[PDB]
């Protein structure tokens, strides 16, 4: 068996049980690699400082 | 040239796509915040609150002591527009029923904060007495019409 | 922090200011709705917390923190039905229109209950004003609040000339 | 060193603020059961400290260290005996049915013992209230603190009904 997944959901609940004011900053780098992993490509040409 | 180069970023099929993500994140936000919080509409009583539960505790002064006693309701499955309350065969007499007097409806609507509607009078007086096979009828005016018992 | 009951605010009736005092739950629970330590916030009986739009602002301008009131101060009765020796007084609430009922005892002496009377106590939720009068509909609105603050629940507003006939 | 005899406080009662006065004995003992400088707090003796839940909270703020109250403002009768002359009075003590009496010479006129009265002073220990009315029980359970420092002991609450019946 495994349990990893578990184990992520658990420290996630652990972090959010401790809040403070920086969480918010986390959540959002959270939610931007999630988005960038998910479509990516298309919006991304030239630019190379992007 | 800023405009432009902005608008064709993206196919259009791409920026439904990415508006659904954010959009659908949002609400589950929204959601979250609505289901611990609590809403602004308390009158409804949504799901969070109680007072959905069948029985309801109340008192009244009889001579010189206090008395209590129980309110019963449905539970929660189905409402009466009539009576503005969760009543259960209010128009029969029976074991478990619900019966709703002027004394006790207005302190009820003081504690549920919204109006409710007495069913019946608390008490009615007789004036005529027949007596017939061992057994007594009384009779009374109920509404301008005769009654008897 | 405070454990304290009551909460001291001042308001303007008749030229004077008056004083009433604010109960508070006194160091349980926390009420993220208003975010408020109240006792019961949900019963209009006596020693619960009553929060109205008018004292709202000035209690979160004096505690530097934002706090969101629980009922307005008063609303317009429309119209009135008298039904088996009751009175049922109709009037709006967030776009839904309700109604209220009383006994019409109360009703037979017009002048110990309008405005503000010698005894200084109201023996029922309603106040009769003139609707001409700017004057005394003036001092109906700011005597509302702190009646509806004396005692819980909110003042209904009653014309004299809509009732005046009905007797 | 501090020996002062009384300490000076307000309350707030019909829109108006009264003073009373708060008895300490100075350099004698310290009674760490609410860390004041009482005399005799336990009996109810005119001149024996009688520190208040409702101003316990408030003098814990004039002063900046905490201070446990003794007894509560006032409770709620809940029915009353009549024998022999005497009338006993029930009501809870901390979860624990407690009883009081009094004689009925007191009892034959009522106008001049309910709410705040002309003379501004309370001949025996209970008051009379008309609990149909919030703003009669508000004012009653504003007012009663104040007579609750006054006299020591704490005050009990009547309604109207019962002991109007029982009359």
């Amino acid at each position: 068996w495994d349990l990893t997944a578990f184990g992520l959901v658990a420290e996630w609940f652990l972090a959010y049980i401790l809040f403070t004011r920086f969480f918010y900053v986390l959540g959002l780098a959270a939610i931007m690699q999630l988005f960038f992993s998910y479509f990516a490509v298309h919006f991304i040409s030239n630019s190379w400082l992007m | 040239w800023l405009i432009i180069n902005l608008v064709q970023m993206a196919p259009i099929s791409a920026m439904v796509r990415m508006y659904i993500f954010f959009a659908s994140f949002y609400y589950v936000w929204k959601s979250y915040v609505h289901v611990v919080d609590g809403c602004n509409s308390s009158t409804c009583m949504m799901c969070y609150k109680r007072n959905r539960a069948t029985r309801v505790e109340c008192t009244t002064i009889v001579n010189g002591v206090r008395r209590s006693f129980y309110v019963y309701a449905n539970g929660g499955k189905g409402f009466c527009k009539l009576h503005n309350w969760n009543c259960v065969n209010c128009d029969t007499f029976c074991a478990g029923s619900t019966f709703i007097s002027d004394e006790v409806a207005r302190d009820l609507s003081l504690q549920f904060k919204r109006p409710i509607n007495p069913t019946d009078q608390s008490s009615y007086i007789v004036d005529s007495v027949t007596v017939k096979n061992g057994s007594i009828h009384l009779y009374f005016d109920k509404a301008g019409q005769k009654t008897y018992e | 922090r405070n454990r304290a009951t009551r909460v001291e605010c001042t308001t303007i009736v008749n030229g004077v200011r008056r004083s009433f005092y604010v109960y508070a739950n006194g160091g349980k629970g926390f009420c993220k709705l208003h975010n408020w330590n109240c006792v019961n916030c949900d019963t209009f009986c006596a020693g619960s917390t009553f929060i109205s739009d008018e004292v709202a602002r000035d209690l979160s301008l004096q505690f530097k923190r934002p706090i969101n009131p629980t009922d307005q101060s008063s609303y317009i009765v429309d119209s009135v039905t008298v039904k088996n020796g009751s009175i049922h007084l109709y009037f709006d609430k967030a776009g839904q229109k309700t109604y209220e009922r009383h006994s019409l005892s109360h009703f037979v002496n017009l002048d110990n209950l309008r405005a503000n009377n010698t005894k200084g106590s109201l023996p029922i939720n309603v106040i009769v004003f003139d609707g001409k009068s700017k004057c005394e509909e003036s001092s109906a609105k700011s005597a509302s609040v702190y009646y509806s603050q004396l005692m819980c629940q909110p003042i209904l507003l009653l014309d004299q000339a809509l009732v005046s006939d009905v007797g």
